[PDB]
């Protein structure tokens, strides 16, 4: 039933006694459900040491992974170039999901096409679809470039993207000079970040490979910036803002900030900003090239060093105090531009905030997960603040990456109790937060389920989640945040301190019970 | 036929999305395994809002994502020995599950693995129901084929599990709700009415579905079908092998709800038809107050649906009760079409609300899908009415043009 | 007792059984406490209609006010000028409190002196203290200007600030040309915002009054900006950033952004940035003057219009969409500079966010309080979003201001259930949130006590608090936020939506109870 | 004498801060009225952390701010009729209060109003204890005078309320903790020890204070004084009119706690001295583990306190137990002084941590004051030890200099 004056949605609607009884009948009479005592029994069992040991001995089963598939990364890279149309060679299903997955995180339209290869292409290859597909997409959406990648179906039957694309220019389905760079993005290899890697490299070669004799290291006097898989619009902005503040000329290779944040005024803009073709062709003439997220820009590294002859610096992602220092000092050394007074003041305001908040951050235990660079950067930062990383997890990580993180933990007295895990999923993580309880979790929306699980065990076992990473579906506009540089370090520090504080407030709100510690001033 | 050509944008799903996403995924006490690479399952993980009641990770597993997460090795050597191994891990880590289904992703069909045998052999071994589904994404040109494949799997491995069992105590009022995905709670919001009317819903599957309920469906006297497009298949079959009739029903708005409630009762004696009247009487004032409150603020507004012609062949439901003008897509662009027709909101068709939003046009359809709900039943009408008003009349749509041109 | 491995602070320390029993003894045997049943009885009574009616009939008693005293405002104004030292003529106690109140909100050092008038000055006036005080402060802190205000003690015995200050230059305690502007800041009149008003005006006269014949309206081709009592550093920055984006020359009269956010690098800087004396002397040569917060810049208005001859535009504080539109259009009309493409895009991104979040914001009932301009600006905004202001309260408000707000509520279909109250305190507000429950509260830290009160009544009656305003003591770094313009509208919208969302998450976290609505996507 | 001259910075408080802020404010079941303009009470509202147990706004009112909020009219015509009126409003809106005190703000003394008469007359009328306090802020040159004035008020209007009452059932172990503000819970953390030792703390006032407890103070055998500076006055007086002795006690660190516990027991028989030993035995390992954990990370660190000379006349307490070097301020600047001495943290004196922070020097003293606590008792030592380590060793202090000069 409903009172028009105060209407109720599913929550709390279905809590009305009439729904409760109707559901008690459904269950008791037809679901043949296990006794509630058995359910609690098994639940209690899934929070123990014995279950953890068993849980970690999995070899075939993955439960609640923390990574997407390669082509997802490709699309995001492609989307960062001027008027280009991410094109994916393979099943339509994948694209439906890629766009839907970005729409939810960015809450914006995502351009991306498929050449819908069906059952027939499963035996005669997908040559034809590539032909018609390139033609109709070039006509319908009138792009200036089409970056091609592949779904896992195309990778299994093994279609040659190079030939297919040439046979298309051959029979004249699309102009000859029309840019059609490609990359094989095997979904059963690596993860979405590798995808961005293969896609970016595939685009760099197409515009640079055959024309390297006219290039000179230093010609345009700029510095190439390669972002990597970035889902925080504030990061593209913050880095451009600091380089521009030092007077350093630059070329951000792949900049989706514009299409992923188009204004709302009645007009739908399919294309917006991005890296122009010219900037790409002229990329070799740069002083050097910096890779914001090295751990997943390796293939790109090899090509930038063995073809453009750039002494790519060994820099960690510019997150936190120290790594932003290094990134800044190395950019000053490569362009000759000194660090302006403003950036020195900004560094000081971050240090100011760190000292204003250190008494609440010190000794707080955190569990975290996400992508390789993001995770280590966040680990470095948590350590600078005196916090205790405890469970560091990176599903799409490797053994070299893990040693790098283990070292960073040894270089500090705050990494004693930490442990890095790779190739582990969120079900593994779920056990850890039960057996060795942290104070908070830092990760994406998928961690909300681990919080609900821990809370079911009891209020004192609940592990609150601080949303940082990708993707974030249950909160709006957090994708405009910034995690890089001093600006992003300040934003992360603020989120952490105020989370500690809100949680404290919550536990001390009970009247004449725990409120004796409900201080006005904190 | 649908000449949906390559190189064009469409939020059209695959056979996997239709099989794992709408037909099997909702079944709460089963563990569904995305067999193949890590992507498909992650993107679909808790994507649709098929509400259910349970203890996730212990006896219900809807919002979880179990996957075989295929590496290069598995593609080359086949994932058969892997399938057998993970099924054993599921059995020890999730003892309270009542069955496993295997949703095939694109690679499975191509590298020619045989999940059927693993199902039969492991199923016999563990005395469990393991359902292999050949819903590889490239099959067919839409989710539609997935639905058909997902239905046959239900038929061949679950539906007839108790064809030789008679310990079931039936009544003359046993009914089964098939094809309701309980989006935002639509099925619960419907099941309430049908039981206040004297009927006993023995089977409600997919949404808040139970494996057990699927097996009892054949023991009913009538089959109520919400979404025919995806469950008609299994509906026609249950009528031949069991002689159980079926009918459509729609509780979208008070008009359709009363209509369909009347029609359902008719298939039964007169006491149900009387109860059906006591039910309609009981909710009469409730929806009238709803029309009294919102009709004034929604009257004259034109909602465009994806139907042929300029107006529906009949009553859509709730839109009419609120005095809204429902238009069609003509008899055949589509982007400019809408700009020239300038509706007040798109009610359905050619998905992706974000494109329309940029064009200044609301996009909230027949089902919850994303945020509110339920939208069906009498309680659902009020919810639908409120949301319609907030979307249509929100001041954000009147700010697209800056006051300085 | 304590385990060194996991030490406990007051919370949860005092929850240990040993402390609980020790406290049960203290109470039962010596406090002669009222029976717990009586306490619950009275509490239940303070949440009813009868108590509200009685509560609103107060004439002599003020409980939990929402306003500070005049001199507090003066100091903040004074602090915004280059190398000047806020000086307060009166008791030392007040200054101890002024500095402490700003330290807590800004978490920064606050410069401010007193001339500590004791009992003797209570009968012979505070003439002498003014003499020695000005000399030692001019010597010890070597300022370039000393803005004087008065505590209530000095106002009661009635000391003449003008004479006192002249007799000081007379006997030669301080140079003759040394700037010593003043203002009477009666604590028993108005509130802290009026204080800022009297102080700013008193400084404008000192540098302008006698030298108006050399000025020409248009000479420097700039636009004077008067902020008003601003406690969000992001507001001074956002406005300077937009004017600079339109190419409009300006002079922000009173800019404490610099001293209230000094870098941390081992050096304590007492003075930093601020409005130079030159900018002040040249203020009359401006095209016009805009008052960011009119409702409390009236005295300043009179002087700017009857001495500088500026046709000060009638603009509301630039908060929300529309009022930022008007502020922007009027600034374009006064300087001739057009609105740049960037500002039009930013306006579009705000409208984008509004439409991305409207389904969660629509129909949410809010109670709010704070200063006059801030409140009406926030009311205007809540309305643009489709929200329902319900209890608008402004302790330091007036009848004219209330009509202005009542009109704004009539100009929208969302102000039907709203009611504006003036001269009412937070104890009054407490009743309102009980008898006519809103979904959330928007106000300062002092509202945390109303939340604890409502929660004691039951979880379903709890009214969560969204911290926006001044002061904010229980959260760190929120003073760097921005509430003005498109930037601040975006930040406010984000805080509101994610609060609705976090609260929803919290209510739907119960396993097999309410979690059926614990959606991943929202 | 203190030549604290005008025109200089100092976070020195007034008589009001000392009377309302430390002596009366903590009394939980009383309603304290800031009589005067709105400022003083707002700035002091829940400024100090005198922990207590109660139901705020119903039977406890510590964190609330009741004020007469003086307008121009009141200053000119006197706030006497207003005082009488608000006292009546308090009685109906807060029926469960056990008394009212009137803390005078600067204006009250100047415009010559007489709150004493209102107190006597309204007090007689409502049969309540109304305490007028002439703590106008301009009086004296510090909080000190406020303390003295606040103590006399306690003496003259509360302390002797039951001098002719004998229904009180005393024991030979009745003790009273006077002058403990229970900052962060210091008094509870102390009261626990004193009772595990056989004593019965009948009166603990100011912190978590009760009006009732104040009136029983004279019925005790010994008076334990934590803060002599603010409560010595009333201590000396209770010894003459009642012959009740008093002593100081300090539970800052294990050394002082054991010391003071021994000394307290000595004032009593031998069974208490034995219990005192069972208590010290019980906590021995607990503080040893604390010293075992932190002494290594705090050893050699120099904390500077505001004492004459280069080293304290004796043991400060906890700092020494943790192997820290306590220095003094010499025999007489102060800003440069610290730069040239470069301590590791300022332990006390010349308040306002924010100035020192800018100078790269920690500022966390003997009492909680701002965030943690308790810091007294055995349980308090661990808390103090942990905070010391986090502040001293936090990496933020080692980042003041940018790596590029
Ligand atoms: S069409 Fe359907 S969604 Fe596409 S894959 Fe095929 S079953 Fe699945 Fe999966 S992993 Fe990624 S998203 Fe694809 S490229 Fe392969
Ligand atoms: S010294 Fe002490 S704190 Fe100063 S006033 Fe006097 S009792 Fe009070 Fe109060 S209202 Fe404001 S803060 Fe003052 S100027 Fe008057
Ligand atoms: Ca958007
Ligand atoms: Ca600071």
């Amino acid at each position: 039933s409903q009172q028009v004056d105060k209407i109720k949605a599913s929550y709390p609607l279905f809590l009305d006694q009439d729904y409760k009884d109707m559901l008690a009948k459904k269950r008791d009479g037809f679901e043949e459900k296990y006794p509630q005592d058995k359910i609690d029994e098994v639940f209690q069992w899934t929070t123990t040491k014995e279950y953890q040991e068993l849980n970690f001995q999995r070899e075939a089963l993955t439960v609640n992974p923390a990574k997407a598939c390669q082509p997802l990364g490709a699309v995001l890279c492609a989307l960062g170039f001027e008027k280009t149309m991410p094109y994916v060679h393979g099943s339509q299903g994948c694209v439906a999901y890629f766009r839907s997955y970005f729409n939810r995180h960015f809450r914006e339209p995502v351009s991306c096409v498929s050449d819908s290869m069906t059952e027939d292409a499963a035996v005669f290859g997908g040559q034809q679809n590539m032909k018609d597909g390139l033609q109709n997409c070039k006509a319908t959406y009138k792009p200036d470039m089409i970056a091609v990648s592949t779904t896992c179906m195309a990778e299994v039957i093994g279609d040659d993207l190079n030939a297919f694309i040439n046979n298309s220019k051959k029979e004249g389905f699309i102009p000859d000079e029309f840019p059609v760079p490609f990359a094989h993005t095997p979904s059963f290899v690596g993860s979405h970040v590798t995808g961005w890697d293969n896609m970016f490299e595939g685009i760099a070669r197409y515009f640079t490979l055959k024309s390297m004799d006219d290039k000179v290291v230093g010609s345009n006097k700029k510095i190439n910036i390669v972002p990597g898989f970035e889902t925080y619009l504030g990061n593209f902005r913050v880095i451009k803002r600091m380089l521009s503040e030092m007077g350093v000329g630059y070329s951000l290779l792949s900049d989706p900030e514009e299409v992923l944040d188009t204004p709302a005024d009645g007009q739908f803009r399919m294309y917006a900003g991005g890296t122009t073709q010219e900037e790409m062709k002229d990329a070799p003439n740069a002083l050097n090239t910096v890779l914001l997220q090295p751990w997943h820009l390796e293939k790109t590294k090899k090509f930038v060093e063995g073809t453009w002859k750039h002494e790519v610096p060994k820099l960690n992602i510019p997150m936190g105090l120290d790594w932003t220092d290094e990134f800044l000092m190395k950019v000053s050394e490569i362009s000759g531009q000194p660090i302006p007074a403003s950036l020195t003041k900004e560094r000081g305001r971050l240090v100011d905030m760190m000292t204003d908040s250190h008494t609440w951050l010190h000794g707080k235990r955190f569990a975290l997960w996400g992508d390789p660079d993001f995770v280590m950067g966040l680990v470095k930062f948590l350590l600078e603040l005196g916090c205790e990383p405890v469970h560091i997890l990176c599903h799409n990580g490797n053994k070299r990456w893990k040693k790098a993180v283990d070292a960073i933990l040894a270089a500090s007295p705050y990494g004693k109790n930490a442990t890095v895990y790779i190739g582990k999923d969120l079900w593994h993580l779920r056990s850890l937060v039960f057996t060795d309880k942290p104070d908070f979790m830092i990760g994406n929306s998928y961690g909300k389920f681990i919080q609900r699980d821990t809370l079911h065990k009891g209020k004192e076992f609940e592990v609150p989640l601080i949303r940082i990473g990708f993707p974030i579906f249950d909160r709006h506009h957090l994708h405009r945040s910034t995690t890089l540089g001093y600006e992003g370090a300040m934003q992360i520090l603020t989120t952490l301190v105020n989370s500690i504080l809100e949680r404290l407030d919550e536990e001390t709100r009970g009247m004449q019970a725990t409120d004796y510690n409900h201080d006005l001033v904190r | 036929n649908k000449k949906s050509q390559p190189g064009l944008m469409t939020i059209r799903g695959c056979a996997y999305a239709g099989s794992k996403g709408v037909v099997w995924g909702p079944i709460k006490d089963m563990i569904h395994i995305s067999h193949g690479p890590v992507g498909c399952g992650q993107y679909s993980r808790a994507g649709r809002r098929n509400y259910y009641i349970g203890t996730t990770g212990v006896n219900a597993f809807v919002t979880m994502n179990f996957t075989s997460d295929f590496q290069e090795k598995d593609i080359v050597f086949g994932g058969d020995k892997k399938l057998a191994k993970l099924i054993d891990e599921v059995e020890t880590l999730f003892p309270l599950n009542k069955g496993i289904s295997v949703q095939s992703e694109c690679p499975i069909g191509l590298i020619g693995d045989d999940i059927e045998s693993v199902s039969k052999v492991k199923g016999a071994e563990l005395s469990k129901t393991i359902v292999p589904v050949r819903c590889e994404g490239f099959r067919g040109v839409s989710q539609s084929l997935g639905h058909h494949i997902a239905n046959d799997a239900v038929r061949d491995w679950v539906l007839g599990k108790r064809d030789e069992d008679t310990t079931f105590a039936s009544t003359p009022y046993d009914v089964a709700i098939i094809g309701d995905y309980n989006i935002g709670g639509d099925a619960w919001s419907s099941r309430i009415l049908l039981e206040e009317m004297g009927l006993r819903c023995v089977a409600q599957w997919s949404g808040d579905g139970s494996i057990s309920e699927i097996e009892l469906t054949p023991k009913v006297k009538l089959n109520l079908v919400h979404c025919y497009r995806s469950m008609n298949y299994i509906s026609r079959h249950m009528e031949e092998k069991y002689g159980i009739p079926w009918m459509e029903y729609n509780f979208f708005g008070p008009t359709k709800t009363i209509e369909s409630l009347r029609a359902i009762a008719a298939k039964f004696d007169e006491s149900i038809q009387k109860k059906c009247e006591e039910v309609i009487a009981k909710y009469k004032p409730e929806w009238e107050a709803v029309v009294a409150k919102y009709r004034p603020r929604l009257e004259g507004k034109r909602v465009m649906l994806y139907i042929g012609g300029l107006r529906p062949r009949h009553v859509i439901g709730a839109y009419e009760d609120l005095g809204m003008e429902v238009v069609g897509t003509g008899y055949e662009e589509f982007e400019e079409f809408v700009k020239r027709i300038k509706p007040d909101l798109i009610g359905s068709g050619i998905k992706e609300k974000f494109i329309f939003q940029k064009m200044g046009i609301p996009f909230r359809e027949m089902h919850s899908w994303d945020y509110s709900g339920p939208y069906h039943g009498f309680d659902g009408f009020a919810i639908f009415a409120r949301d319609m008003d907030m979307t249509l009349n929100n001041p954000c749509w009147k700010k697209l043009q800056a006051p300085w041109e």
